[PDB]
């Protein structure tokens, strides 16, 4: 038979399938998608004008900007691919320094300076590890905003322009959020944060390709009223949405969580070969521990003072980690792995 | 915890091969089967790992299209399969127990599976004795194993004197090697000396008695 | 990837001395307060063995003459006193970031006092001559250093065709080398010449060690 | 050529096109759609057990409830369709009253009582016009919450159960919101509320098929922190999302807007044949006026004290209306049509 | 604001008709063309309205299946079409300017389009003069008998401009018969000439009859 | 729908009197503080014309003797003093809610002082007698009241066959009626009888007004 559907010229129009729940839903609106697993081929950051960019770095380096830290992994890939062309522009212009772009290890830490657009001493180091002769407080950071999207099938370009003033707040042009019935998502080029209502609204799982240190923009936050920073599971300083969707009963902010892994998977489930019990006598919450020692021994018995089961767990390249509240009931023995 | 890898293989260009690594003494928490490719006297290349109980696998970037790690929980055995095969794939592939990323080292190692990718045909070797009309205090004897494919052969002298085994060289598309033994001249040729040449890839054994003209 | 560069490529140390190898990583291999760096020994034809795990921990059942040091970018495997068994190639490897990577290796060679090669000449066998070919074989046994020149003379004229040489790896017990030179010609070509000579000149003496035979 | 896309079985999966901007986006996530234009064919409210419902109305009426007001337009259509089946249930149970269901006029006014679930005087009146001998405060209201969805092509059933206690907050199982880059929607079976960032985030346009009087749940709200009720264009009392997206620079809450129309279309554009100018000399903001006289004369010249252009306007059955801030420049004269 | 409606229509049962209404002097903001159906001397029914510029249209429930409103902006004209036709549809359809729901009144009206739904065929009338050798007074009345025409109506004019009386047409045997009388002073007749002019548009026949005595 | 019921269905009023018509709505026609009610006058054969718009507003250029009043459901049109022109039907209409609805109408008939009918008798035309038919017509012009019965006498026998009568609308100028009586026969039947008579009995006189002619 026949049904009737509304479509609009300038909104996302189409049909979409939900295999479980077996729902074909067609209409017009906004389709929030998970861009996390596809990002390297699907999106490409691109600087607006490499010539004018080099000029802005010259003015910065002249003014004492030691280096740059990318905010987002996409920005790093952008610097690596434009670095070779940048150095050539600087050479032709009798500038006495070079631009070097290193890897992105772990957290994309925040620098305190900015790169103002234009109309040793000898290396301008972008990212890589943290270096004392190039302190973060001397690097520019979060210096790009999105000017336009370059939409095409396959790849999509994202053209960037330099900001004029400093801001800790993430660039909302890359961000999204969505909720329907009993499911909600805050999402990013690098964050996918799922919350759901089962009797009560809580954080159910998240996926991180990067850990950034911009602040999540309130305008792209669901349920942002009356939020307590101490109650945010994903900490505010690592871009956690300042939202009550970012809550979870019995857990507090994961400031010492394994965010150093730089890339990780959060959910609520036991780690392989462990058990957690609620015992008020447990040790207090502290920096998250990895369930496996340096010698590959698995830690059997864990506990938490007043968390709620299932346990908050982070899975990484190097194994499983438990939230700050979970502690080894057998106390410290052996070679424990803790985050810094 | 002891790792037993499958035997050597000769496979034609463009085919596919699947080799094994069985791990006794394993537990779910460890027992990550890592795989590494090493050509003769070269750097080791890391391929990836697979955990037979978890079925967790990780590949390095170079090998994503080439290797496929698969698993049998029950036999607690790891399988590694090598996609489009070329002469560039001929090397020794080592299986070794490890753990996840920042955990432990390669504790125990398998014996290594040698792979030969070639159009050439299996050829059993010729064994020629090597004996000297002049006399000394000490005498050296040899066996010349010539014209066999593929590597390798085993030359044992009486099955258990000083022995030397010399590496195989390729000439006209087949391998040639030699092996020498040294005994005191009071012993030879009154005593008998036989070299046993075993070429498993053709499953032939050739013994030669050493006598002087 | 994290690149490990090992130096030196090859190192020669005499019995009882101290050998020092270094491993230099392109990025810090340190996490959680550990250095994720390891040292392996590989005897030829054999899988490697672990010696030092983490920067500086002696593995079970390894002689206490092996030792490790360093952190972050720089590491050092030291052997003191180097012994006869230690003829092997030595590898450093890291497991701080994927992919796991290895060093290029340091082939450790032992120094002993020179010894001259016991040269032996072998006519072609009776079984070989019937299949249409003949290989004259020369065994140069137990010499050091590895440098050596082999020369075949037929009837007093030199020969440069069909000569193939194979060296052994250094001895696990006596630390000498050996080498088989094999001059391969046709059977008929074998009958046109009467006297065949094998001449090997070594660092021991200026006058070469000669062996010959006649029909 | 070939591309790479992430899909998930238990999310909204598919491809969707945006004609302007020519963006085909494929992936998995959340598809928030505009359900207002298709609702009559697409969704049907349905009570769980007409027997259990019938007994609860008897128990309510014995406790002094004379009637009900529907919370939502769908709920009213439900009472109309089930009334024949309920009254048959009541006669078999010798209940001394009958159930009569009337139209939905204008705002869906709010009742103050509740219908508690189970394990003159003669009529239990549902909806209809406002009646003093069965006043709102004697009627139950917002008594249903969604139990399960009936997922299908064509029609979707929405099965509802009576609540256990009274609540002013709308039923969040029916509601949704989403935002991506610089577009945002709050959305409902009857409200579609679009906001966008053009230099600044503001309310852009809305579509109302009903005007209801529940409160919009914070949990489904974008940017719900620090909202001043006086600045919410759609008033909180008619379900305005308590969000800074429900703002518009220079306008205040439209408590006296033409919400009586019961169904209307809000955006920011001049009405046909009128002009608005920013003039401090204008009259003060007051109850909304219709741009067409009682006599069909069009009112040419309008102004506002300190609003911003384009002017906030509502389109309705009987014509065009301007937001409260807009006033006739010729001051009060003529035959004016004003709202409540 | 001047409204001009289409001409009369004769249509077979079950067929369809589309009549027009052009509106001069209108603006975008007013100019809602309403349509009403009035059987002879019966209540007016509201059908709906259409705005030639807006394409806003609203139909009444009774007419949703029956009428269809369309518009041409440049012509600023409204069109109404009547789907399957029955004798219940034979009436006068009025076009008239109005507004939206609680707005204005019916300011101005077009003249009205008469629709006659019938299988019968167009038949022009016969015109017979009516004159009185008898008694005479200071006034003599003359007449014309218009007999046997279909469909209605005819216009009977006397010299184009005295007191005149026009009599409603009656149905006999499926055709119409009407008459028209005029009174002029008998000093003028028959010394003066007097002619009754009968016009029947649907047959496009015009007949004059000169009035002379028997 | 909002149903307008108008009372009375028909009204007879004398020149100069006060006329009152009422319209009763089934639901309130009041919104925004106005009464969305209107009064129309329709002369026969003509479009309707507005008199009062909203409850109580005199239409521009409508004589001030018309007046309107009321709110919610009950409304009243007053004409004072009613004149000869106002012989017409009067409609009320509402546009508070769709569908717009009208009243059924009030037909106003004027009362004047009674008047006698001017009777005229007309033989069948010369053109008609040749075509196969003959119709004798009698015109009764400018009488009041409207009720009247006519009598045709053919040669002294009353005649009741094939006679059709039509009444006109009340004249707007003198407030009188008229009527045409038509005797329809075959052509031959007319010539069989010689004398024809038209006889009208009216409220004016007891003895009928007679008009006749012969061949
Ligand atoms: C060295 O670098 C500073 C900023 O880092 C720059 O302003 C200056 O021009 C450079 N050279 C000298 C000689 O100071
Ligand atoms: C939802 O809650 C019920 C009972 O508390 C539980 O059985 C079910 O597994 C839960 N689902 C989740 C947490 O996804
Ligand atoms: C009238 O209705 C009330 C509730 O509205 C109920 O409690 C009461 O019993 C009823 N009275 C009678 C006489 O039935
Ligand atoms: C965007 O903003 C400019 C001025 O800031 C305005 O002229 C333009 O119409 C806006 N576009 C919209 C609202 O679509």
């Amino acid at each position: 038979g026949t049904e009737n559907l509304y479509f609009q010229s300038n909104a996302d129009s189409g049909c979409v399938i939900n295999w479980k729940g077996r729902e074909l839903k067609c209409g017009s609106g906004i389709f929030v998608t998970n861009e996390v697993h596809t990002w390297t081929e699907q999106y490409k950051f691109q600087a607006d004008s490499p010539k004018r960019l080099s000029a802005a770095i010259g003015k910065a380096w002249e003014e004492g900007v030691c280096g740059i830290r990318s905010a987002t992994r996409l920005e790093n890939i952008m610097w690596k691919q434009i670095s070779n062309e940048l150095n050539h522009i600087l050479l032709e212009n009798d500038m006495k320094f070079t631009v070097v772009v290193g890897d992105v290890s772990g957290i994309l830490a925040q620098g305190k300076k900015m790169i103002r657009p234009q109309p040793q001493n000898t290396t301008f180091i972008i990212d890589g590890p943290n270096t004392p002769e190039c302190p973060d407080n001397q690097r520019a950071w979060n210096i790009w905003e999105v000017e336009d999207y370059g939409f095409g099938i396959f790849t999509t370009n994202i053209w960037l322009k330099l900001r004029d003033s400093y801001t800790q707040v993430c660039d909302h042009r890359l961000m999204s959020a969505a909720i329907k019935d009993s499911k909600a998502v805050h999402a990013d080029m690098g964050y996918w944060i799922e919350s759901e209502k089962n009797e009560t609204w809580k954080l159910a799982r998240a996926s991180f390709i990067e850990v950034k240190t911009c602040i999540w923009p309130k305008s792209h936050t669901l349920w942002s009223n009356g939020v307590l920073e101490s109650e945010m599971i994903i900490p505010k300083i690592y871009g956690g949405p300042i939202s009550q969707h970012n809550y979870r009963p019995g857990y507090f902010t994961q400031t010492a969580g394994p965010w150093h892994l730089g890339k990780l998977e959060l959910d609520f489930d036991f780690c392989e070969g462990t058990t957690v019990v609620v015992d008020e006598h447990c040790g207090n919450r502290g920096p998250s521990l990895r369930t496996t020692t340096v010698t590959g021994k698995i830690i059997h018995e864990w506990c938490c003072r007043s968390c709620t089961l299932p346990p908050l767990r982070f899975k990484g390249e190097d194994g499983c980690w438990y939230g700050m509240e979970i502690r080894p009931v057998k106390d410290k023995e052996e070679n424990l792995v803790k985050s810094m | 915890v002891q790792l037993q890898q499958s035997g050597p293989e000769l496979v034609k260009p463009g085919a596919s091969v699947k080799m094994s690594c069985k791990a006794s003494g394993c537990t779910l928490t460890n027992c990550f089967m890592h795989w590494m490719k090493q050509k003769p006297g070269q750097d080791l290349e890391w391929i990836g790992y697979i955990n037979p109980y978890n079925d967790m696998t990780k590949y390095s970037e170079n090998f994503k299209g080439k290797a496929t790690l698969t698993s049998d929980k029950s036999s607690s055995t790891a399988f590694m399969e090598l996609s489009s095969l070329t002469s560039e794939d001929s090397a020794v592939y080592y299986c070794a127990r490890g753990y996840l990323l920042r955990t432990g080292c390669f504790d125990y190692w398998g014996q290594g599976t040698t792979l030969t990718v070639s159009s050439a045909k299996t050829t059993p070797p010729s064994v020629y004795p090597l004996a000297p009309d002049t006399t000394g205090s000490s005498v050296t004897l040899g066996c010349l194993v010539k014209g066999y494919f593929p590597e390798s052969v085993t030359v044992t002298w009486n099955s258990g004197s000083s022995v030397h085994t010399f590496p195989a060289l390729l000439q006209s598309g087949l391998y040639t090697m030699s092996s020498s033994v040294t005994v005191p001249s009071s012993t030879w040729p009154s005593q008998t000396v036989t070299c046993s040449v075993a070429h498993p890839a053709s499953s032939t054994t050739v013994d030669k008695k050493l006598e002087p003209s | 990837n994290i690149v490990l560069t090992q130096s030196p490529a090859s190192l020669a140390v005499s019995l009882g001395q101290r050998a020092t190898i270094s491993c230099r990583a392109s990025e810090s291999v340190d996490s959680y307060g550990y250095s994720f760096m390891h040292w392996y020994q590989q005897k030829p034809g054999q899988p490697p063995k672990v010696l030092i795990y983490l920067a500086s921990n002696l593995e079970s059942g390894v002689p206490a003459r092996f030792s490790g040091s360093g952190s972050r970018t720089d590491f050092t495997l030291t052997i003191d006193p180097v012994e006869a068994d230690d003829a092997a190639t030595y590898y450093c490897q890291q497991n701080n970031e994927n992919p796991l990577t290895f060093g290029a290796g340091t082939k450790l060679e032992l120094k002993r006092a020179d010894a001259a090669p016991t040269v032996s000449i072998f006519p072609p066998s009776s079984e070989q001559l019937t299949s249409g070919g003949a290989s004259v074989v020369c065994f140069l046994n137990n010499f050091y250093p590895k440098d050596i020149n082999v020369k075949w003379k037929i009837d007093g004229s030199e020969r440069q065709n069909g000569v193939l040489n194979s060296w052994t790896d250094q001895d696990s017990k006596d630390s000498t080398y050996s080498m088989s030179s094999t001059l391969t010609l046709t059977k008929d070509e074998y009958e046109r010449h009467n006297s065949y000579t094998c001449e090997a000149t070594h660092k021991t003496s200026t006058s070469p060690i000669v062996k010959s035979f006649n029909r």
